[PDB]
């Protein structure tokens, strides 16, 4: 139940310690000062990508892009129930980008102008 | 069916990374870190991470390169407001001590005396101090070591030299993982593994040849090397049980200062008391003998059986390395361990000779030396060894027979020693995932 | 063997210079270029 408790957990029962592990995310004097600097930057940019996506309210979101199932023949119950974070992180490590490339561009960009439409009128 | 990308913030993954640590210390004046660090955590926190075998290396461990040159800065800071010494690079004319005295080898003491400096730039004082032998080079007439090569500080007296335990704790965003499977050998994956904010605290004690003060192993002699097969590496063996070393100076020496110029003294070796003996460190025989038969038993595991394992001590180098370094009471010591590694093996104690050097270079820099104080008095100092370095005379595949030597003269390799449990991680709490869902 | 340059440009000059010992000088000679060197022989 603490930090990183969860690494041994399924991927759907290490959902519940989300909040958890989120809590914690956040001479001599000059390396003392980068680090800190670094970590406040880390943290204030994982943040951007969640606001163009907007997703920044939630711990949990869903998006409008389909998962396009060919990058991965597996299951849903054989993804959350029979696996943890760590293995799942190593099975899309090469699609990482490309999801996040058709977050931002696919789903924020049709949202905004269907918005801005309805505003209009 | 219809699956969708979906976002997850605060995800338990964690990559390999490298961070600037946070120094602390559970620790008048010290050359060590608590004067350059901050407290620790009176109550640190460990989590076990259940089905974790996150593979460790420690040959490749960054946190050794962090400690040294935080150790090596450290050090340093200690000498900036202490006395320069250059005056004292003179004739310096000198003449063989005559006294009671069980000796050493002949010439080892001697008598010497300068024309010095004073508080006044129109005068000089005649004055006489006592030397070593290994502080002192002829051109009858001398030098003092390292005249002709580099300026020499004086530490001050007033700073103890005493070990203080050092803990490194993680900024955030980061972790600190922890091996606890026992005989580890400090690569692959380890079966049990905890995460942890700071490390166990580490004592910067230097020693060569013999690994002194540090962690023990939990069960049994652990032997690990960053290549077994090759004979160029050195091999470090952790003991799972002590064993002592009692080091100890007779001779009662006395301490003499004087003012040099208006804003600095020195301070030297005065007339010793009463008769003058040999400084020496005993090693228990019986403890030894049981120490190195375990040794041995391991080292055929790893390199066959049925092979002849010979010790001897090194064929060559400088003398901080073909001798075991001490630092007890500010006096630096260097000892001939012959007769420890004087064995074969098929199938109440020793007591070896020191010699005492005033002028040192304890990280092997050029253009740099430090002058220690004499200490007044008696010396006794007990420690104990809880580790060895040895390197292979090996390599040839022509014999049934193999030879270990004492290796040294790169600090780094006692600090992994106790560096080895540890790695450090970063946090990466953002990923995606296939679950079925909608949204509006 | 001069062909040599404006007058005097190059000089032949000696001193006491010290050593690695506070007690010992040492006798030296070395070449300078006029503009390196004023009069105050
Ligand atoms: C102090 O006494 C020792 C012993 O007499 C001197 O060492 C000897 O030096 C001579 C002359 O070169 C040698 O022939 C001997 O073999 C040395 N004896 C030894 C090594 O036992 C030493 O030189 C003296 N020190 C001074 C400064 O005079
Ligand atoms: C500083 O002085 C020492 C002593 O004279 C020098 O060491 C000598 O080097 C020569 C080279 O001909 C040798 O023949 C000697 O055996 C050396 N003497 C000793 C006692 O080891 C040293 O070279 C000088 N400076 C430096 C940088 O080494
Ligand atoms: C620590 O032990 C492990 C085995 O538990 C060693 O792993 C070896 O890795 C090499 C890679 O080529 C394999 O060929 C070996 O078969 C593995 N083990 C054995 C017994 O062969 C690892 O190298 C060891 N670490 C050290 C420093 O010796
Ligand atoms: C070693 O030398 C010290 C002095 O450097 C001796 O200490 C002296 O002990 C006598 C005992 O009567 C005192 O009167 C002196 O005042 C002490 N001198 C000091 C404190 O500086 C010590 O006793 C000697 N140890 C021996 C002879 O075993
Ligand atoms: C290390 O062991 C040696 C040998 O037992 C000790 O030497 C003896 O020391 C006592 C005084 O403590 C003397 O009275 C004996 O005469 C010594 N025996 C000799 C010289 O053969 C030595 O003291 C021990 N060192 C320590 C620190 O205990
Ligand atoms: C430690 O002492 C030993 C002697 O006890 C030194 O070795 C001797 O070296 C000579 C010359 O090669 C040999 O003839 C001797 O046989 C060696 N030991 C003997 C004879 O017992 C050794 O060099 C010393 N170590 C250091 C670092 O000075
Ligand atoms: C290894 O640790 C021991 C125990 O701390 C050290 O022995 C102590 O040394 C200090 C400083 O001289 C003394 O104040 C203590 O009283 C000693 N403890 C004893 C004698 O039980 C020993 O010096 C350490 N070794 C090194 C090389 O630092
Ligand atoms: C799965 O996605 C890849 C791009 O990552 C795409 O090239 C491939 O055609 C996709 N399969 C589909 C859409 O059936
Ligand atoms: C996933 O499992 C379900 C039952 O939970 C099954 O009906 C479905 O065919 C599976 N999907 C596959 C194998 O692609
Ligand atoms: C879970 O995954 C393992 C491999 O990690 C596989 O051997 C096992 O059959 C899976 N269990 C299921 C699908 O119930
Ligand atoms: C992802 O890339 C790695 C090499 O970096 C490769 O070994 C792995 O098979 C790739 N995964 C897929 C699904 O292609
Ligand atoms: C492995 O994960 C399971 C999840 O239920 C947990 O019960 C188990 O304790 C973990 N490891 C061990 C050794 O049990
Ligand atoms: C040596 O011992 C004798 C006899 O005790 C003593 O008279 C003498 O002072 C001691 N040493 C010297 C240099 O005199
Ligand atoms: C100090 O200088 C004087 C005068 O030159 C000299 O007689 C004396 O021997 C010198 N002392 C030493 C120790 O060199
Ligand atoms: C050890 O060195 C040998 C030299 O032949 C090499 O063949 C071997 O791969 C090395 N082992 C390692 C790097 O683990
Ligand atoms: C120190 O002396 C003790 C007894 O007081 C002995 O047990 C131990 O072996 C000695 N340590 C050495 C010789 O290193
Ligand atoms: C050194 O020699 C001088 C000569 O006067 C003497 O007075 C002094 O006691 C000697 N020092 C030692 C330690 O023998
Ligand atoms: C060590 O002790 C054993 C008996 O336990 C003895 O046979 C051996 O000779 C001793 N030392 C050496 C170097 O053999
Ligand atoms: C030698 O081999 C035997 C088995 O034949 C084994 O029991 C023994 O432990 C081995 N000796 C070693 C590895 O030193
Ligand atoms: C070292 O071993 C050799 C060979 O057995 C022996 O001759 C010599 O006397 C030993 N040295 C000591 C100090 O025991
Ligand atoms: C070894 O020396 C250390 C010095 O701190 C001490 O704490 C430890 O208990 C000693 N181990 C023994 C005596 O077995
Ligand atoms: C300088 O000139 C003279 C002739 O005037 C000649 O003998 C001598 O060798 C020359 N020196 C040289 C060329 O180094
Ligand atoms: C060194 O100084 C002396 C002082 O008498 C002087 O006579 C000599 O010429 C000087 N040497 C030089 C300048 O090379």
């Amino acid at each position: 139940l603490g930090f990183l408790g969860a690494a041994g957990s399924t991927m759907g029962a290490a959902s519940m310690t989300l909040t958890v592990q989120a809590r914690n995310l956040l001479h001599w004097g000059i390396k003392q000062l980068q680090a800190r600097v670094l970590a406040v930057e880390h943290y204030l940019r994982d943040q951007q990508l969640l606001g163009i996506w907007g997703c920044s309210g939630k711990l949990i979101c869903c998006t409008n892009v389909p998962w396009n199932s060919s990058w991965s023949n597996r299951n849903l119950s054989e993804i959350w129930d029979n696996m943890t974070w760590l293995q799942w992180d190593k099975e899309i490590s090469n699609y990482t980008q490309i999801i996040y490339g058709l977050l931002e561009e696919s789903q924020n960009q049709q949202e905004k102008n269907e918005q801005d439409l309805l505003a209009l009128d | 069916e219809n699956l969708w990308v979906t976002v997850y913030y605060g995800v338990p993954v964690w990559k390999d990374a490298e961070t600037t640590l946070f120094c602390a210390s559970d620790a008048k004046h010290n050359v060590w870190a608590t004067h350059a660090c901050v407290p620790t955590d009176p109550n640190p926190q460990e989590i076990h991470l259940e089905n974790v075998t996150e593979e460790f290396n420690m040959w490749k461990n960054n946190m050794v390169e962090q400690m040294h040159e935080d150790i090596i800065s450290l050090w340093d800071q200690s000498l900036k407001p202490c006395v320069k010494l250059t005056p004292l690079c003179v004739t310096l004319q000198c003449t063989n001590v005559t006294n009671n005295i069980t000796d050493d080898m002949r010439g080892e003491l001697k008598n010497c005396s300068f024309n010095m400096t004073t508080e006044l730039r129109d005068k000089k004082q005649k004055v006489y101090s006592l030397f070593y032998r290994l502080d002192v080079v002829q051109i009858k007439e001398y030098r003092l070591i390292n005249c002709n090569t580099s300026a020499i500080t004086q530490a001050c007296p007033k700073v103890s030299f005493e070990p203080i335990p050092i803990h490194y704790c993680a900024p955030a965003g980061f972790a600190i993982l922890k091996c606890k499977d026992k005989k580890f050998n400090g690569t692959g994956p380890c079966p049990s593994v905890s995460t942890v904010q700071c490390t166990h605290g580490i004592k910067p004690v230097v020693s060569t040849q013999l690994l002194l003060n540090g962690s023990l192993a939990e069960e049994e002699v652990i032997i690990r090397s960053e290549n077994i097969t090759n004979n160029a590496k050195n091999i470090l063996v952790q003991l799972n049980t002590p064993v002592q070393i009692n080091c100890t100076r007779p001779n009662n020496n006395t301490v003499k200062s004087i003012r040099i110029g208006p804003g600095q003294a020195f301070y030297y070796t005065g007339d010793i008391i009463g008769d003058i003996r040999q400084a020496h460190c005993n090693v228990s025989k019986a403890t030894w003998n049981e120490t190195l038969g375990k040794v041995v038993k391991q080292l055929r595991k790893h390199f066959g059986n049925n092979t002849i394992i010979r010790f001897a001590q090194s064929s060559g180098g400088d003398l901080e390395v073909t001798t075991h370094s001490f630092n007890c009471g500010g006096e630096f010591f260097y000892c001939n361990t012959s007769g420890l590694f004087n064995s074969t093996w098929i199938s109440d104690s020793i007591t070896l000779p020191c010699r005492i050097k005033q002028i040192i270079n304890m990280w092997q820099r050029i253009g740099q030396a430090m002058y220690a104080p004499p200490i007044q008095g008696v010396i006794r100092c007990v420690s104990n060894i809880t580790g060895l370095i040895l390197t292979r005379d090996g390599g040839s595949t022509n014999s049934t027979t193999e030879t270990f030597r004492p290796g040294g003269g790169d600090m780094r390799d006692n600090w992994r020693s106790e560096l080895y449990k540890y790695k450090v991680v970063k946090i990466e709490p953002l990923g995606v995932a296939p679950t079925r869902c909608k949204r509006r």
